[PDB]
């Protein structure tokens, strides 16, 4: 089905930089995308369930934006605790894949 | 002009089966709302024409409690009949409205006509009657209820009914055997089988008989020469609380009563 | 303030089944689906299945068919997941996924904790 | 008392030596085996596949009004369909839905984009949301949305929908706006010039292939579910079981609630007639609700337990009768069972010769202690 794979290798800005975090999709689907939050020793938070609207007990910085063919998530401002794997999963069909994630660090 | 009534013996008729239960070779004694034996029924004349001059004498009768309902006709001519209290759009009432397709009973706020009929014309190319019009009611509001079946009525020959409404509940009862009288009602026992049951939940106390009214019969003038209605007679019973004992054979059929 | 509880670090023979349970609480048991995730640090998460309460309507992804079996029990909102002949690959952490929504699609918003399968 | 025949048979008697005879101890009884239940060939399914599966739907600056009743509606079934998306239900959950009855269950269609998919929620504001439909805020029902790219989607484009884009007034919960009067843009007066004074309310959709998904037609509905103070004439189907014969089973036959062992009969009912009775007044045959055949109803074989001993002094063997009572439905069972008018006899051995009679069993039958 739709394959979720990220193009960057990993997150890598200091404190209070303006980074991008992609998530590829085999073919356009809409914005019928998730954000994970897996810290190293913590099952994935959510972030993003939808670009336009964010879900309860989400910090203002992260921001939603579906281009179509591909997902990229952009943070405005970065803290300690937002270092941590970003998992991206489709919702379209009845398959769902999750993407490769990645770890964030200084 | 009114066309003066009559009196006719029962004599037995206007037996029904009380409910749906099976019996074989028993005699079950059931009370129940039935037309008592021997009760002397009215012989109705519903159209008379002779000068020719057209007689519509189709009274509306009270319901009182259940009813019991016999015509002899080979043509037809009646069609259906009208249930209700207040016969207006204030309040609901049933309707009943037959014709070559099927048997529809509306029961919705209708707005009764003077005097409903049905209309019918002769096809003069196919050789046949079907439907002109139907005139029956200004309007129809708050419609509830809408029945639709084969047609029961249609196809010397004797036609009984039985309605009764209990418990929000309309029931009608049925039977068709073919009689060598006229005037009076045939001697001999045929159980009524039920028709339909109906949930309509209205309250009914009047009633009055359909007919089915040829083209010719409403020219403006007083008298018709195409139609011969003179047939159109039936007999009118009302049922009262009554303890029957029932006779069941084997096969579970009434074939005879005690009052 | 919603349990889902997952004990862990369970691990069983090659080549024989094993079986994992997930409690809910906090919510009402009867107005989620369930749906099955898989986490690997290999590649990343990956979706194991999904099946519906109180019924027995079986769909899972493309992956993982034939292995994987799914069975759900009313009483003390227990998911019951089995597989069998288990591999050396199959050392991953399992987990129970509670949905957004009744139904498909979900975006897995809640997850509970981590169920380490490894081989012993 | 329980440990066995004997024992069962002292306690009946209250004594530690009971003499040659039968005595009657405990009493038999079969209990059902399964429960059967079972309703005719009659479903009158809600009119969903006329609502759904369709060639035009109606557009969003008039949203359709269905009003379905009096029907079972099986909403798990469309909740277990292949083609829907989004399922978020307000209230009454699906599954708790098809156990619960509403009087009414309305349904709705229009055509909305995805990103305003999210305004179909209880209290929700937007474009769409402000002035085509607005759900209130006590909501109470499911609203289903789903992607079809390829049955309403036309490549040149798709401009047969449209929606209210400006609306003077306020839109209130379950309003619709058919009129069609034109819109004031600006603080000096409209007469109908369609310029800067004068915009154009209903606004055409533009739907191409390659427009996201806050830009694409999606089938949407509102099943609307209320409460009216009536009789409840929208419920869930209930579902009928297969049929077992000469076996002993609870039934339900469209409320006969009895129990009893169904098996073949030759009688036959009128077309009319449900079921049978007879002269105890008690139920004696029924009619299948589904096919077309009779179904004698015979009740559960029941009778007392006889133990039939010598004195204890004699021996402490005994035999036990089962009263009316067939071998097949039957001491534990296989230790020299026999069949007899008076019932099923176990522990005992039939002879052919014959003596004098020592303890009656009945039908001619006598037992006696012997070698
Ligand atoms: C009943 O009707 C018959 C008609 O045959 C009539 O002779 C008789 O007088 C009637 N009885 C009463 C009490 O009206
Ligand atoms: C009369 O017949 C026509 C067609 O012949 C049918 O459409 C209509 O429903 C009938 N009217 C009734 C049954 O009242
Ligand atoms: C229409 O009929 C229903 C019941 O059939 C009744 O509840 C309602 O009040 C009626 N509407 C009127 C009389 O305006
Ligand atoms: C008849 O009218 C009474 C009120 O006078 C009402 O309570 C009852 O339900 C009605 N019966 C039917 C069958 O409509
Ligand atoms: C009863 O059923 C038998 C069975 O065919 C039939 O021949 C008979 O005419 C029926 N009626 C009577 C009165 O026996
Ligand atoms: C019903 O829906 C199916 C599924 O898309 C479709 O193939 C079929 O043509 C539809 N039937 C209609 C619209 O009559
Ligand atoms: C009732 O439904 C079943 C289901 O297929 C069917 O086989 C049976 O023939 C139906 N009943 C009758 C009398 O046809
Ligand atoms: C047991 O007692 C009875 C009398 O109660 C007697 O007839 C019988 O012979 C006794 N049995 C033996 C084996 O003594
Ligand atoms: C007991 O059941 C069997 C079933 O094989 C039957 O053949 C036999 O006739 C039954 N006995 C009696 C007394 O009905
Ligand atoms: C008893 O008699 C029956 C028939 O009368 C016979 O079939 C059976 O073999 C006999 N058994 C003995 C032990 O005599």
């Amino acid at each position: 089905d739709i394959v979720m794979t990220q193009s960057h290798k990993f997150m890598s800005t200091s404190v209070g930089d303006r980074v991008s975090i992609t998530c590829k999709a085999s073919q356009d689907v809409g914005t019928y995308i998730a954000w994970y939050q897996q810290k190293p020793g913590q099952s994935p938070k959510l972030l993003i369930y939808w670009a336009s609207t964010r879900h309860t007990g989400v910090p203002d910085r992260f921001t939603g934006s579906g281009s179509g063919t591909n997902y990229t998530l952009t943070i405005s401002s970065v803290q300690a605790e937002d270092l941590a794997l970003y998992h991206c999963q489709q919702h379209y069909s009845t398959p769902y894949t999750f993407g490769g994630g990645t770890k964030l660090e200084i | 002009t009114q066309l003066p009534p009559a009196y006719t013996n029962s004599f037995t008729r206007g037996v029904y089966y009380p409910d749906k239960v099976f019996r074989s070779s028993v005699l079950h004694s059931t009370q129940d709302l039935f037309l008592p034996f021997f009760s002397n029924v009215t012989w109705f004349h519903a159209i008379h024409v002779s000068n020719g001059t057209k007689r519509f004498d189709n009274p509306v009768l009270p319901f009182n409690d259940g009813v019991y309902f016999a015509s002899t006709e080979k043509s037809n001519i009646i069609r259906g009949w009208i249930f209700g209290t207040t016969l207006d759009s204030k309040t609901q009432s049933l309707l009943i409205v037959n014709n070559a397709t099927n048997v529809v009973i509306k029961v919705c706020e209708f707005q009764f006509c003077n005097d409903p009929f049905l209309g019918v014309y002769y096809h003069k190319n196919n050789k046949s009657w079907m439907e002109s019009e139907f005139r029956v009611y200004s309007s129809a509001n708050n419609c509830t209820f809408e029945y639709v079946s084969q047609p029961f009525l249609m196809d010397k020959n004797l036609r009984e009914f039985v309605f009764k409404n209990i418990d929000g509940y309309f029931k009608i009862y049925s039977k068709h055997t073919p009689i060598n009288l006229v005037r009076d009602l045939p001697q001999g026992f045929s159980a009524l089988e039920p028709l339909v049951d109906l949930p309509i939940g209205i309250n009914i106390t009047r009633f009055q008989t359909l007919l089915a009214l040829h083209r010719s019969y409403l020219t403006p003038g007083d008298s018709s020469s195409g139609w011969t209605a003179g047939a159109a007679a039936y007999y009118v019973g009302y049922l009262q609380p009554r303890t029957f004992l029932l006779k069941y054979n084997e096969n579970g059929t009434i074939t005879d009563a005690v009052d | 303030q919603v349990q889902l509880q997952q004990p862990g670090a369970e691990l069983v023979l090659p080549g024989a089944s094993v079986k994992l349970s997930c409690k809910a609480s906090g919510y009402t048991f009867t107005n989620y689906w369930m749906h099955w995730v898989k986490q690997r640090p290999g590649h990343g998460l990956e979706w194991i299945g999904e099946i519906d309460p109180f019924d027995t309507y079986i769909k899972i992804n493309q992956k993982f068919k034939g292995k994987s079996t799914l069975t759900v029990d009313t009483s003390s909102s227990t998911a019951y997941m089995q597989l069998s002949s288990l591999t050396s690959e199959d050392s991953a952490v399992y987990y129970c996924a509670r949905p957004d929504s009744s139904g498909y699609p979900v975006y897995f918003d809640y997850w509970g904790q981590g169920t380490t399968l490894t081989v012993s | 008392c329980a440990l066995d025949p004997l024992s069962e048979t002292k306690c009946t008697l209250k004594s530690f030596t009971v003499e040659k005879g039968i005595y009657q101890t405990s009493n038999f009884r079969v209990q059902p085996t399964e429960s059967i239940v079972r309703f005719p060939n009659i479903t009158n399914l809600c009119p969903f596949g006329e609502v759904f599966n369709a060639t035009r739907f109606a557009s969003v600056y008039a949203w359709n009004r269905k009003r379905i009743s009096n029907c079972v509606a099986d909403y798990s079934v469309l909740y277990n369909s292949a083609s829907f998306s989004t399922f978020k239900c307000y209230g009454v959950s699906p599954t708790k839905l098809n156990d619960l009855c509403f009087t009414n269950v309305y349904a709705d269609s229009f055509v909305i984009r995805g990103d305003e998919v999210r305004q179909i929620a209880p209290g929700q504001t937007g474009k769409i949301a402000d002035y085509n439909y607005k759900l209130p805020d006590d909501f109470t029902g499911c609203v289903i949305a789903w992607n079809s790219n390829n049955l309403d989607s036309k490549v040149g484009g798709n401009y047969n929908y449209l929606y209210r884009l400006f609306r003077k007034s306020n839109l209130k919960p379950f309003e619709r706006d058919i009129s069609t009067e034109i819109y004031q843009a600006g603080s000096t007066p409209c007469n109908g010039v369609e310029g800067f004074n004068c915009y154009f309310p209903l606004q055409s959709y533009g739907f191409q292939p390659t427009n996201g998904v806050g830009y694409q037609p999606y089938r949407v509905v509102v099943l609307s579910f209320e409460l009216l103070h009536a009789p409840a004439t929208v419920c869930g189907p209930k579902k009928s079981t297969n049929l077992v014969k000469n076996k002993c089973v609870n039934f339900n036959f469209n409320g006969l609630t009895g129990t009893g062992v169904l098996t073949e009969s030759n009688k036959k009912f009128l077309p009319f007639q449900q079921f049978g009775r007879d002269i105890a007044d008690t139920t004696d045959a029924v009619r299948d609700p589904q096919t077309l055949e009779i179904l004698d109803i015979t009740p559960c074989s029941f009778g007392g337990v006889s133990v039939i001993t010598p004195g204890t002094n004699t021996s402490n063997q005994v035999a036990v009768l089962y009263q009316d009572v067939n071998c097949t439905e039957v001491y534990s069972t296989g230790s020299n069972v026999f069949q007899t008018r008076a019932g099923c006899l176990i522990g005992a051995e039939h002879v052919n010769n014959s003596y004098e009679c020592d303890i009656p069993i009945g039908a001619g039958i006598c037992a006696s202690y012997q070698t």
